[PDB]
């Protein structure tokens, strides 16, 4: 039938079928999420390993369509050591009437951060990892991209302890790493993301999810029990929300951070470990703060004693990305427009 | 004109400062273990 489909073959992984470029051999399950399986493969042309992620009908609805087009143009134009890089993107379907599936070829990593967070970690690993996220987060903010939803399962690390953030977050508009300012519908700024480094840092020290909220109501309550009800000066955004679930929600005074993260959680091996426990618990104190007025900046967190041991201009001052589309966060189309919009992104 | 050199295979990176190379070599030496 076709010269062009002699360039593809099909491999079955569970119920999923991957129809990929024949350069990609030895496909194998290496992880899964709600969008399906991701595979390890060998690129016979590049003679290296890769990760391959399939998006089945990225334009099924409009919010997914915006998220697919957004993750495509940005991965196309963000080149940073701590951001996952796109190696190729393709579709096996021969035209837009037939266009259905999108395959993203990215670099191959060893695991995600959930598989490290459950582990035991010394200050040198923890601070090195967090420093790496702050470098990735800082690179995104240079170009105007506020992640707003970093989570340990969408960050991958490698056995030499390097780290790459997988996604770019939500388009402008389980909540366990979501900052108060976006779970309560205020405005947000770049340091919205500092809150989420805070929950991951806290997660690494304590050993399990800090604020695992069952609902959208339990997620705010389980924050204030530990951190205490916020200040009257903080009550902004909508006035309906001002009274709502707050003014008489049972008053909470949080616990101290000496009490939230006791020296039990850290190793008091040396004087050096006594000093690093102290510094880290102080860094938390500045990221796990409800009022963003009083929350640290990314640049300040990168110059923090716990974190600035690793400082080097190479990765902390990179050349900012050149996002070709500016309305990217504000485009609003129909499913058919998104489809052709996503298609010619795959096809140029 | 940058005398202090990292010796890692595949890294030709050079440092003008002694301390700055120190953390760079330590960065190559790191590892972590995980469970799927
Ligand atoms: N490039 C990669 N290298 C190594 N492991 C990866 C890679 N991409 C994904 N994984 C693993 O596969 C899982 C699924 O990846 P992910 O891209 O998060 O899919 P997803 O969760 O369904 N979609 P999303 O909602 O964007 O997070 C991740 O949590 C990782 O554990
Ligand atoms: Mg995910
Ligand atoms: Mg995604
Ligand atoms: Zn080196």
């Amino acid at each position: 039938r076709s010269k062009r489909d002699n360039n593809f073959y099909s491999v079955e992984i569970g119920d999923s079928t991957f129809t990929v470029l024949k350069r990609y051999q030895n496909l194998k399950p290496i992880g899964s999420g709600a969008q399906g399986i991701v595979c390890a493969a060998y690129d016979a042309i590049l003679e290296r390993n890769v990760a391959i992620k399939k998006l089945s009908r990225p334009f099924q609805n409009q919010t997914h369509a915006k998220r697919a087009y957004r993750e495509l143009v940005l991965m196309k134009c963000v080149n940073h050591k701590n951001i996952i890089g796109l190696l190729n993107v393709f579709t096996p379907q021969k035209s837009l009437e037939e266009f259905q599936d999108v395959y993203i070829v990215m670099e191959l990593m060893d695991a995600n951060l959930c598989q490290v967070i459950q582990m035991e970690l010394d200050h040198e690993r923890m601070s090195y990892l967090l420093y790496q996220m702050l470098c990735g987060i800082k690179h995104l903010h240079s170009a105007g991209i506020i992640h707003r939803d970093l989570k340990p399962s969408n960050i991958v690390v490698k056995s030499d302890c390097t780290l790459k953030i997988l996604d770019f977050g939500l388009a402008r508009t389980t909540r366990y790493y979501r900052a108060p300012e976006v779970i309560l519908g205020m405005g947000y700024k770049e340091n919205v993301d500092i809150w989420s480094v805070g929950c991951i840092m806290g997660e690494m020290i304590k050993g399990g999810v800090l604020f695992p909220g069952t609902d959208h109501i339990d997620q705010w309550n389980k924050v204030i029990e530990q951190l205490g009800t916020p200040c009257p000066e903080f009550m902004k955004k909508l006035q309906p929300t001002v009274r709502t679930y707050v003014e008489n929600r049972p008053k909470y005074a949080g616990y101290s951070f000496e009490k939230l993260f006791p020296d039990v959680l850290f190793p008091a091996d040396s004087e050096h470990n006594k000093l690093k426990a102290s510094q880290a618990r102080d860094l938390l104190s500045k990221m796990l703060v409800i009022d963003a007025s009083k929350r640290i900046s990314v640049d300040e967190a990168l110059q923090h004693p716990y974190i600035n041991v690793w400082y080097d201009p190479s990765e902390a001052e990179a050349p900012p990305p050149k996002i070709p589309d500016k309305q990217l966060d504000e485009r609003e189309h129909t499913i058919e427009e998104w489809k052709e919009l996503i298609y010619k992104e795959v096809m140029d | 004109d940058k005398p202090f050199l990292c010796t890692a295979p595949g890294c030709g990176r050079r440092f003008t400062n002694e301390d700055h190379l120190a953390v760079h070599k330590r960065k190559h030496e790191m590892t972590l273990k995980f469970g799927p």
